[PDB]
């Protein structure tokens, strides 16, 4: 007799001198707020009910009343920033830690859900959770020999709460807290249920999206390899949160590119260049370009695993925000490349499509062409070459849109492809 | 240069 209960039935049941009125007047709240039809989330704040929840958390005799308190709070938590806010401010954080250690799985569950709900608002609740002494239970919770004896359930929760622990930036997660946290992270990175694999991963994702110094701290742990073996997972939410690691990676040093490409992960890029999902090609094409900026080894192994014609290929096809990640890799390709790799670049058949890309309102992927259009005829200056590639570009029409770009609002791109039309057309 | 870009979990969950 808990269901379809009024906020004042409930209000009167709570402020009871008696036990049980109290549980059963909590229970009604959470499975008013437990409902999928939007829960009356403001009227039970305005109540002034989350004070009293807080102390239910606090009730070791009574572990249901924990428990209902605890879900009902977590329910709280789930919403704006305001109601997270009001839970916060009831003093539920450090309640949830010190049921962190219950003897019960569900309520020490339902904490984990509730801190990991407080720390997804942003930096400043995250950095408060971790300041109130959260990492240390929640990683005792993990400290099993082996995953597989945690339930799926609490597991997945432990995992989404830390990966929410490692999310936001500005700032980003304390530099010590990180350190605590990856040798766990680690380990259930090389679990076998999909959603924690997932978790984790966004997890690492986070932790590499900053600074190399970051990069160089997850590194250090040996990920990459497992990375790439979850890039060529057949799960796309497994495989998305891999790329992008793998992608922010990448933006660092040369050499962590380089740990990148032992692993093996160009092996992988000529089916996620082909992959039917938008955003897996764009976010393939930008760690590829991404590499090409790196050394010209790079940009020969690059070349060895027969990927430039899929670049050409997505040049030709795609979205254009994955045609425009695709232009600067070119432009990258040519700006650190040797002269005979920018003349496989047009052995593979880079001019047309590159070419055929300039007709496009965007000015930024027209900076783009016309500057691996002036490398590349650098390059064929080297050599001698000059003549045939403007025979080439004028063949497919790309002249007429070189002479068309001398009128253009912005200046840049009019001065380059006059200096183009002066210096190899007459 | 190295540039930088521009399924992800629920920031927040609802219990049921």
């Amino acid at each position: 007799g808990t269901v379809n209960w009024s906020v004042e039935d409930i209000v009167k049941g709570i402020n009871s001198n008696n036990l049980e009125s109290q549980l059963q007047a909590t229970q009604a709240a959470r499975k008013l707020l437990s409902r999928e039809k939007q829960p009356p989330i403001d009227n039970i704040i305005r109540a002034g009910l989350i004070p009293k929840f807080v102390s239910f958390l606090g009730k070791t005799d009574c572990s249901p009343i924990q428990f209902e308190s605890a879900w009902a709070l977590t329910n709280i938590a789930s919403g704006t920033s305001e109601q997270t806010k009001a839970v916060v401010d009831g003093g539920a954080i450090p309640a949830f830690i010190s049921l962190l250690a219950s003897p019960h799985a569900h309520i020490s569950e339902q904490a984990v859900w509730a801190l990991g709900n407080i720390a997804g608002d942003g930096s400043a609740f995250r950095d408060l959770v971790i300041k109130h002494g959260a990492i240390d239970p929640l990683l005792a919770l993990l400290a099993v020999p082996d995953l597989s004896t945690l339930a799926c359930g609490y597991l997945r929760n432990l995992t989404w709460t830390l990966s929410n622990l490692c999310r936001n930036k500005n700032p980003a997660p304390p530099l010590d807290a990180v350190e605590q946290i990856l040798p766990t992270l680690v380990r259930l990175l090389h679990h076998n249920d999909p959603e924690v694999l997932a978790d984790s991963c966004w997890a690492i994702s986070y932790l590499t999206d900053g600074p190399n110094e970051r990069i160089e701290m997850v590194v250090k742990k040996g990920v990459v390899p497992q990375l790439v073996k979850l890039l060529g997972a057949t799960e796309l939410p497994i495989v998305t949160p891999a790329l992008r690691a793998i992608g922010n990676i990448v933006t660092g040093t040369d050499e962590q590119t380089q740990k990148v490409i032992d692993a093996g992960a160009l092996a992988v890029f000529p089916s996620l260049l082909t992959n039917p999902k938008t955003n897996i090609q764009k976010e393939a094409t930008w760690t590829m370009s991404n590499i090409t900026a790196g050394r010209q080894d790079q940009i020969q192994q690059v070349v060895n695993h027969g990927l430039v014609p899929f670049l050409v290929g997505v040049l030709s096809k795609a979205d254009f925000k994955t045609q425009k990640e695709a232009a600067w890799a070119i432009t990258n390709y040519t700006s650190g490349g040797t002269v005979e790799q920018i003349v496989y670049l047009v052995h593979c058949g880079i001019i047309e499509p590159l070419m055929n890309l300039l007709s496009a309102k965007d000015t930024k992927i027209i900076q783009v062409i016309l500057d691996a259009i002036s490398n590349i005829f650098q390059a064929a200056e080297k050599l001698g070459e000059t003549e045939k590639l403007s025979i080439m570009i004028e063949e497919c029409g790309g002249l007429d849109k070189i002479e068309a770009l001398q009128r253009h609002e912005n200046e840049s791109v009019y001065k380059a492809s006059l200096n183009l039309i002066e210096k190899y057309f007459s | 240069k190295k540039r930088v870009l521009e399924k992800q979990p629920a920031r927040k969950r609802l219990n049921f």
